[PDB]
């Protein structure tokens, strides 16, 4: 037990929204309102961030080793995102249905991407910044947004992926998302 | 089988209510 | 089609009345009404 | 009722009238059908209406017929705004293609007995091969429910528990076509088509056809039943 | 004042003392007046000095300033703000003329005269007083079909009134030619309250709404004449019951059922309450979502004709009851609405496929897209979104907050009308008191009840 | 117009939610809100 | 529980019955 | 239907027209009571 | 029908998470010795990576009827998890008393219901007679003055 | 007596209804809370939950309501009961379409 | 907002509506200053 | 043929249908075809 005053007439100590947080060679601006959780959704988690309520709006990066020297030897953005399709998670029914309409013959999952993103580093390191919006058969909160943010490093590829919402994108989440995305810096 | 007892017992306290509205004790003034 | 309707929903109809002999039984039926009323005043 | 006054009314005049559901009626034109120009045609604006909703009932005594039926839901059953391509040669031989539009629509009607028929009254993805008097063939039926319902106990294809959990003792018994596995495998509706009330001015045609297509499954359940339904269809050329 | 001893009637009841004190009562009512002229007034003034020009009105708690902009003030095409102005005018003239209202009911509250019949027989009155009482009705009924005419010439030559209908986005538009058809007129009023028709709250065109205040100005007029100089007939005065409270009683059940039908304007109507200035309706809202749905997954290049729901029905299109093409999903229910950013995409048959399809306008989806993401749900603490939402958006609808206050004060009206209509019975009766004790009238009647 | 909504209401002041009783029933109601008409949606938000 | 549920049912209903017909016949017996 | 309709228009206007005309019918003299 | 245990696909060992005593329906889900969920049933089974399908889990019996057999068949996989949920995995005969299928109470559950029940129940006979007996005079009514 | 068809005519039994009627009611919910210590529940109609498991035609009011609490303790559980450690990941979680 | 001239009579608008809810409060005012009288 | 009624045990439905109810509301006919039409003098038509 300490002896202290409280806090009265002298200014609110943070207001911005958002909380610097240091890893494992990367900073980024954490949610300041998320929680962060310890299931390890991929093997090569180091941290992972997830909304209070939801579990759909959730922030985490990934440590794979790498063999290459740059994500520019990767090639493409539509190439590198083609390598990387178990992020979204697999189709887990073999059932066959197109009684469902949206999508295609014996698919009723979807991800259409809206555009992809170059980001040069101070001398010569680019960072692959994509928004996929992976949406489903029964129109699951209007589907998820998939923001994906890769660089690499001395190996150890850093990638951040943002899930969030559908509705959660609308509603007033999309400038904290894109704050915590824009903010990834892997130095 | 189950249909049968409900109706039963439903027509039951619908005739036992009956048999309260109209045929009470006649309350008396003294 | 395959089956018959008066399909009277909406249409801003008044009073319901999809046809004229409904109003001619809702002011006739009133009229009665008024008419048994009219003749038994000058009472109580 | 012809198609030119139905583009005269507003959406106000016809609404709750009912008529919304009817398909064009050509007036005006010919009986004679042979006077239609062959060509490479693409039809806009098909249009189809049934007019009687029958199905097959098995009897104690055999006798396997076409029983008259009360349609349960409303006037949601028309379709409109179906779309495709269609030839004519020389003798009269006819191929019908359709791809897009409103070409489906749930229906429900009940058998004697008070037994509720869900069908998808459909005529998606027809091929109809034959000549100008009559042309027949197949048709795509989507199953009815999507894989992604679940019935009242969690369960169904896509979502769902795979299980009746409401009582932990029965999780592998003799329900096995009803918790695990579901079904939802598209079948093949049969319908045959005949053109009468042919209009080369403006390029419609009218006439009447005659599908039989199965009901829904319950999802790999109960089986279905064939629907003999029997209607009007319109559609205008290119 | 008086007391209870020379009333009888407690403080919890003291206006009842001056049931028979006429000077009194009008002084009480004057000052009322004073009161809702004040209110009006201040919250204007209120709602000006916390206004934002960016925001548009139904975002901000605003609930008098888009009464006024329906009226067609400060607002052009599109319902964008160019000036306060008359708002603030508005507000002022509202303060002072409350200020004037209560010092004529501070003045006849305090040192006016008792009653008002021993020396200005013109105003003073007694409650059965038939003659007197249809002449202050007829007064009464002549300022408000001069009211009603007021609005007409607003409307007809004092710049217009704001149109939602009008192409656009809707614009202030002057009315030219209202429909003075009495079968239009009187058919909303004969027309059942359910869906589909909605009794008067269906009334969507300007040309109607003039049309019947035309209607309603005159014939409040040529009643207001006919009561002055008429007496009520015997078959009305054996129906009715003729004292002060009786009065009151009739007041009481005519606007309970006005603040019912207020509810259901403030939740239904948007050519009378325009979705630009008072936010979308339920109905518009959750038209919007499928509409923006429908937009977005056209654009992601997907088919919407097909593609059936989970229920086998169609996602974003289905057919009505009666057969025209509707929005798919829950929104079914909200069928019935119209709006104008459907109306240039519908047609015959409902919604045509070709116009939803290609005919898509910005302005309409831009309206379709505010609509879902400002939709008529909230919490009491002006919260946005369902019961279950964050607490991020501070928003509550002004179509919420009318609907739901002139619900409550109509139910309390009506209530308030049958705690009168008995008490004015059971006082002409002799009953207010109790019974008798000595005369009881079921001792008089024979028993087994 | 609904019941009051007090979630994340209490913040640190690193921002961070903490759970509240309110938060409680808020979790009640979710689990209230997707399983009821679970067929009847089509869309997110449940305006209709 | 489809026969014994539908005995103890009508046990349920005839035994207090029984009693209770019993008190107010001899009660109204007295007049 | 349209017979039922009918039948049920003219019960409903026969009742409602029975409530009007008897409260139409001299109804603040039925009271048991002085006045 | 003896201890299963359920193995991943690259060498860890998955624990089926037993079921507590509130819930009538618990979720499916087998987590690893560290306390990290790693497969489940899931009921989406949309956009997931924890399925049974894709994370490949194959069950051994250890001492039972089954002694040794592995399973990697995902149905029998499934019903497996599911009875190992509820605890060690058994037969039961179903057909001997028509058994329905929901669980029962003991007979030291039911004694403790009747006897808190009953226990109640006196609790107010014995308010109800300790009131009489303290109030014996004024039963009739009170003294009148 | 002429509105409700009976009514009281004696006031200390009027009177001791009104003692009657909330004792008795809260005695019961005691009861039955007592019974819910011990988890017998009146949660289940074997006979009501056996036809809907054989048949996916049958749903009733009952049977949405056994669904709501199967979301209402999923979706509860891990928040409310933290001693228990369940991390349900957002996968297994029960869930209609869309919403 | 306000008109610039007035802006200083903000914060005193800013009061204005609470104003009949002080006048039912003041009619209990004056009842309790004649003691319920 | 093989299991009529009165091998099931039935005793007022032969004196229902030697005097002309033969339809059922449940779509049937006890000569053995359906009764698409049953009509208010069906078999639950006299018992109600
Ligand atoms: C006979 C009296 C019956 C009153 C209750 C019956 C139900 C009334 C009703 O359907 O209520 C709704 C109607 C309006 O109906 C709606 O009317 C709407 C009209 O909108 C249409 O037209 C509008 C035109 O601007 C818009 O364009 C709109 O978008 C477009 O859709 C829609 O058609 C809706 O589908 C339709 O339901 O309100 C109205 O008629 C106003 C009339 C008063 C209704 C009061 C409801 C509460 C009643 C009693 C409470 C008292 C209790 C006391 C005792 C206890
Ligand atoms: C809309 C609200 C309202 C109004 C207009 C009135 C009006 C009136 N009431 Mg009343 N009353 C009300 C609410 C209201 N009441 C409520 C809620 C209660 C329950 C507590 C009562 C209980 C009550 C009782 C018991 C009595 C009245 C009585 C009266 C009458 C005379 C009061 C009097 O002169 O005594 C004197 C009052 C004062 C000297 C104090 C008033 C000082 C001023 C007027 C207060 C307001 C100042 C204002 C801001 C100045 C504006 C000036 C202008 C230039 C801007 C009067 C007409 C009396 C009556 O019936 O007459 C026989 C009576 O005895 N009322
Ligand atoms: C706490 C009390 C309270 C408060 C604060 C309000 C507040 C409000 N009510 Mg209200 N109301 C109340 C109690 C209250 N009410 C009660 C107890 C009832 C009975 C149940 C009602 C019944 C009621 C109805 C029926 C309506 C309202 C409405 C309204 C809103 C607008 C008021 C209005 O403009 O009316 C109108 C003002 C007048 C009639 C006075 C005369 C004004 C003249 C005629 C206007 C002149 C305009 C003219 C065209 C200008 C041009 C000038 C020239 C060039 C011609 C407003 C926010 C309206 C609404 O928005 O519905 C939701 C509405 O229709 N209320
Ligand atoms: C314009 C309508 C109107 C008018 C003119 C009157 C007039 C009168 N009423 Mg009355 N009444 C009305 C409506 C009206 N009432 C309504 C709507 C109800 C509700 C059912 C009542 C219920 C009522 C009762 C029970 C009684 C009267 C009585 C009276 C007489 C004396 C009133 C008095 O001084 O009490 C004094 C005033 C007060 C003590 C102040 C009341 C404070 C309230 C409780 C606070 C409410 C404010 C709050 C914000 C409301 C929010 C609710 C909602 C908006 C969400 C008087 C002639 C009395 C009577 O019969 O005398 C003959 C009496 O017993 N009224
Ligand atoms: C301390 C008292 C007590 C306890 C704890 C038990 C406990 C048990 N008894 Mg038992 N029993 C008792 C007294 C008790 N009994 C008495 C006094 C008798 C003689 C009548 C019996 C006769 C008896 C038989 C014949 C059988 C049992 C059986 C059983 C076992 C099965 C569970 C059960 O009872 O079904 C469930 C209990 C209930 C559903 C009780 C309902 C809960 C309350 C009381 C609701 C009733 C109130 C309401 C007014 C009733 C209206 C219903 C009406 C409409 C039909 C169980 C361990 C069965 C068994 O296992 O065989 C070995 C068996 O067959 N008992
Ligand atoms: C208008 C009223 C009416 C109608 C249309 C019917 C119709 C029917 N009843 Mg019914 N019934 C009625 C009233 C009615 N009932 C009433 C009020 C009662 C209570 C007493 C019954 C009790 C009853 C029972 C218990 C049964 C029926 C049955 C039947 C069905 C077959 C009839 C039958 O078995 O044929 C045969 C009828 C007879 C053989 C009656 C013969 C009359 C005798 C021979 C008269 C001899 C004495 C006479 C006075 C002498 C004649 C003198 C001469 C010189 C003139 C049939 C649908 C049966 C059924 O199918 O089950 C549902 C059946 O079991 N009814
Ligand atoms: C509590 C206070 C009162 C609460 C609410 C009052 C709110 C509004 C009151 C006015 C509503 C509109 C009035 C006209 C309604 C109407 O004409 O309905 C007419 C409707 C129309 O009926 C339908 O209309 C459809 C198209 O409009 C179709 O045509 C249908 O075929 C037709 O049946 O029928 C009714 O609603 C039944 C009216 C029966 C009234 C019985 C009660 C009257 C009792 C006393 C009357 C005293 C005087
Ligand atoms: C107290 C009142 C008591 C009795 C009422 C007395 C007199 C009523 C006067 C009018 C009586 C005739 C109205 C019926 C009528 O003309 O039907 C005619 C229409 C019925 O509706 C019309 O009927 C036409 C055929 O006559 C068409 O078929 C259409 O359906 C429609 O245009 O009534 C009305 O729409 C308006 C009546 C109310 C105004
Ligand atoms: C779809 C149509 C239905 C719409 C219903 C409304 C129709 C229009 C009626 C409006 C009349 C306004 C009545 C106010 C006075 C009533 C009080 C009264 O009664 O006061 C009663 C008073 C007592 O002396 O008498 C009197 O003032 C004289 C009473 C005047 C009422 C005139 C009634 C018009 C004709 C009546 C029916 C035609 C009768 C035909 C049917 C008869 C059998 C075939
Ligand atoms: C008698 C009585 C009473 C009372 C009543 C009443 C109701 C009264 C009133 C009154 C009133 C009703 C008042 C009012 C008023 C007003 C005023 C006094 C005003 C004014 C003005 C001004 C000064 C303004 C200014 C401005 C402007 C111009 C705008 C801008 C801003 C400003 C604000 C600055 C009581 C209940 C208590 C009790 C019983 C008895
Ligand atoms: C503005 C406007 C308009 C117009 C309107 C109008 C024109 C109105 C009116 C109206 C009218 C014109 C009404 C009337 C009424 C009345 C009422 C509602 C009443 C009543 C009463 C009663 C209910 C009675 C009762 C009784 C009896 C029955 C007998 C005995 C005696 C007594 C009293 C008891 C429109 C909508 C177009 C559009 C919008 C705007
Ligand atoms: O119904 Mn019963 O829950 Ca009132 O929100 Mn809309 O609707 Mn339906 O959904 Mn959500
Ligand atoms: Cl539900
Ligand atoms: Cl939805
Ligand atoms: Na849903």
């Amino acid at each position: 037990a300490y002896g202290e005053g409280a806090n009265v007439f002298g200014r609110v100590t943070n207001k911005s929204g958002f909380v610097p947080y240091a890893g494992d060679s990367f900073a980024l601006l954490l949610p300041s309102k998320w929680n962060p959780s310890d299931e390890k959704e991929v093997d090569s988690i180091v941290l992972r961030y997830a909304d209070n309520f939801d579990a759909v709006n959730n922030v985490y990066v990934i440590a794979q080793d790498t063999d290459k020297s740059s994500i520019q030897d990767y090639g493409s953005p539509e190439e590198f995102i083609s390598q990387f399709g178990y992020l979204l998670g697999r189709q887990a029914w073999a059932g066959q249905t197109v009684s469902e309409g949206g999508f295609d013959a014996n698919k009723v999952s979807s991800a259409a991407l809206l555009g992809v993103a170059t980001e040069k580093d101070k001398k010569g390191k680019t960072y692959y910044k994509f928004e996929i919006l992976s949406r489903t058969a029964d129109g699951n909160e209007g589907g998820r947004h998939q923001l994906v943010k890769a660089t690499v490093s001395n190996g150890k590829l850093y990638l951040l992926k943002v899930q969030a919402g559908d509705k959660r994108w609308f509603k007033g989440t999309d400038k904290e998302c894109l704050g915590v995305l824009d903010s990834f810096t892997v130095v | 089988m189950e249909a049968l007892v409900y109706t039963f017992l439903l027509i039951g306290t619908l005739g036992i209510i009956f048999f309260s509205i109209f045929f009470r004790e006649p309350p008396r003034i003294a | 089609l395959v089956d018959d309707r008066m399909n009277g929903d909406g249409t801003g109809l008044p009073f319901g009345v999809n046809d004229g002999i409904l109003g001619w039984v809702i002011a006739g039926t009133l009229g009665t009404i008024w008419a048994i009323y009219f003749v038994s005043q000058k009472d109580l | 009722l012809t198609y030119d006054e139905l583009q005269g009314l507003t959406y106000l005049q016809v609404k709750g009238t009912g008529i919304a559901n009817t398909c064009p009626v050509v007036e005006q034109g010919t009986s004679n059908v042979r006077e239609l120009k062959p060509g490479d045609y693409k039809l806009e604006k098909f249009c189809m209406e049934p007019t009687s909703f029958t199905v097959k009932e098995e009897d104690a005594k055999g006798r396997e017929e076409f029983v008259k039926t009360k349609l349960l839901t409303r006037l949601t059953y028309g379709l409109d705004g179906m779309n495709g391509s269609m030839k004519i040669n020389n003798d009269g031989s006819v191929e019908f293609r359709e791809d897009e539009g409103l070409d489906y629509a749930a229906t429900t009607v009940k058998l004697p007995g008070g037994e509720y028929v869900p069908f998808l009254f459909t005529i998606k993805e027809f091929d109809g091969k034959g000549t100008l008097d009559s042309f027949s063939g197949d048709f795509l039926v989507p199953s009815y429910r999507g894989s992604t319902f679940l019935d009242p106990k969690g369960r169904g294809g896509a979502t769902g528990y795979d299980n009746a959990i409401a009582l932990p003792a029965k999780a592998d018994a003799d329900e096995i076509q009803r918790l695990n596995n579901k079904s939802y495998t598209p079948g093949k509706g049969s319908a045959v088509f005949s053109v009468a009330k042919v209009d080369t001015e403006t390029g419609e045609i009218a006439g009447v056809f005659e599908s039989i297509q199965p009901s829904d499954t319950e999802m790999g359940a109960h089986p279905a039943k064939d629907i003999k339904i029997t209607g009007l269809w319109y559609g205008q050329l290119t | 004042g008086r007391d209870q001893e020379t009333t009888g009637f407690a403080w919890w009841a003291g206006n009842a003392r001056l049931i028979n004190l006429s000077g009194k009562l009008l002084g009480a009512h004057v000052a009322h007046a004073g009161l809702i002229v004040f209110w009006a007034g201040a919250m204007n003034l209120f709602e000006v000095s916390h206004f934002v020009p960016e925001k548009p009105m139904y975002e901000q708690g605003l609930i008098l300033l888009p009464h006024i902009a329906t009226l067609g003030y400060g607002v052009g095409p599109g319902g964008e703000v160019l000036d306060t102005f008359p708002y603030f005018v508005s507000g002022v003239l509202h303060l002072i003329s409350s200020a004037v209202l209560g010092f004529g009911g501070v003045y006849h509250s305090l040192i006016g005269p008792e009653t008002l019949e021993e020396s200005y027989p013109f105003f003073g009155y007694v409650w059965k007083d038939k003659n007197k009482m249809t002449n202050i009705l007829g007064y009464h009924l002549i300022i408000l079909g001069c009211g009603a005419w007021l609005l007409v010439l607003k409307a007809l030559y004092f710049g217009g009134v704001y149109d939602t209908w009008a192409p656009g986005g809707g614009d202030v538009r002057i009315i030219s030619n209202p429909t003075t058809n009495a079968a239009i007129i009187f058919g909303y009023i004969v027309k059942s309250p359910f869906g589909g028709d909605g009794w008067i709250v269906s009334v969507d065109n300007l040309e109607d709404i003039i049309g019947g205040h035309i209607w309603i100005g005159t014939l409040c007029i040529l009643g207001g004449i006919w009561h002055i100089y008429t007496t009520p007939w015997p078959w009305a005065r054996r129906a009715f019951v003729w004292s002060g409270e009786a009065y009151l009683s009739y007041s009481l059940a005519a606007v309970s059922l006005m603040g019912f039908t207020a509810c259901c304007f403030a939740w239904f109507n948007n050519t009378a309450y325009p979705s630009e200035f008072y936010g979308p309706t339920g109905p518009e809202a959750s038209q919007a979502q499928a509409f923006t749905f429908l937009v977005r997954d056209q654009r992601l290049g997907a088919n919407v004709a097909s593609a059936q729901g989970p229920t086998g029905l169609g996602k974003y299109l289905m057919r009505s009851p009666t057969g025209e093409i509707i929005f798919g999903g829950e929104t079914m229910r909200f069928w019935d609405f119209r709006g104008p950013w459907v109306e240039p995409l519908r047609g015959p048959s409902g919604l045509d496929l070709v116009k939803l399809k290609n005919d898509i306008q910005p302005w309409q989806e831009r309206r379709a897209a505010e609509y879902m993401t400002h939709a008529p749900l909230g919490s009491l603490n002006s919260v946005g979104g369902v019961a279950t939402e964050i607490n991020a958006v501070n928003f509550v609808s002004p179509r919420s907050w009318l609907a739901t206050s002139h619900f409550c004060l109509g139910f309390f009206f009506f209530v308030g009308h049958l705690w009168h209509a008995g008490r004015a019975r059971a006082a002409a009766a002799g009953f207010e008191k109790g019974i008798d004790r000595v005369d009881e009238p079921v001792l008089s009647m024979r028993p087994l009840d | 117009l609904n019941g009051f909504n007090f979630n994340q209401s209490v913040v640190d002041s690193n921002g961070r939610v903490l759970n509240t009783w309110a938060d409680i029933i808020n979790r009640a109601n979710l689990g209230m809100e997707v399983m009821h008409e679970r067929n009847a949606h089509n869309f997110p938000l449940d305006l209709a | 529980v489809n026969i014994l549920g539908l005995t103890a049912t009508a046990l349920f209903i005839i035994i207090p019955t029984s009693f209770l017909l019993i008190l107010y016949v001899k009660t109204a017996a007295s007049e | 239907m349209l017979t039922l309709k009918i039948f049920v228009y003219t019960v409903v206007t026969f009742f409602v027209g029975l409530f009007i005309f008897g409260f139409l019918s001299n109804d603040p003299s039925r009271n048991p009571g002085k006045g | 029908l003896g201890h299963a245990s359920f193995k991943d696909q690259e060498g860890r060992e998955l624990f089926v998470r037993r079921m507590p005593t509130f819930f009538e329906t618990f979720p499916v889900v087998l987590i690893d010795k560290d306390g990290v969920v790693r497969a489940d049933v899931p009921f989406r089974k949309a956009e997931s990576k924890y399925s049974i399908e894709q994370v490949g889990v194959s069950v051994t019996f250890y001492g039972g009827e089954l002694n040794g057999l592995t399973f990697t068949d995902p149905s029998t996989v499934k019903k497996y998890a599911r009875k190992a949920q509820l605890g060690e995995i058994f037969e039961f005969d179903r057909s001997t008393l028509q058994s329905d299928g929901v669980f029962r109470s003991s007979p030291r559950g039911w004694f403790t219901f009747g006897h808190l029940s009953f226990a109640l129940l006196f609790f107010f006979g014995h308010i109800w007679h300790g009131s009489r007996t303290i109030f014996r005079d004024v039963f009739a009514g009170i003294d009148e003055d | 007596s002429q509105i409700f068809g009976v009514a009281f005519s004696n006031k200390r039994w009027l009177h001791f209804f009104m003692l009657f009627v909330p004792v008795t009611g809260l005695w019961m919910s005691a009861l039955g809370v007592v019974g819910l210590a011990l988890n017998l529940r009146a949660y289940d109609f074997v006979s009501q939950e056996i036809r809907a498991a054989e048949d996916p035609e049958f749903e009733t009011f009952y049977t949405k309501n056994i669904l709501l609490n199967e979301g209402i303790r999923a979706w509860m559980a891990a928040q409310d009961q933290p001693h228990e450690k369940l991390t349900l990941p957002e996968e297994v979680l029960p869930r209609g379409n869309a919403l | 907002k306000l008109p610039e001239a007035y802006a200083p009579f903000s914060p005193i608008v800013d009061v204005l509506p609470i104003i009949p809810v002080l006048f039912i409060l003041l009619a209990f005012v004056w009842q309790a200053s004649v003691s319920f009288r | 043929v093989l299991n009529p009624m009165w091998r099931q045990g039935m005793f007022v439905l032969p004196f229902l249908t030697r005097l002309g109810v033969t339809q059922s509301w449940g779509g049937w006919t006890i000569s053995g075809e359906t009764s698409s039409n049953p009509g208010i003098w069906s078999y639950e038509g006299a018992a109600a």
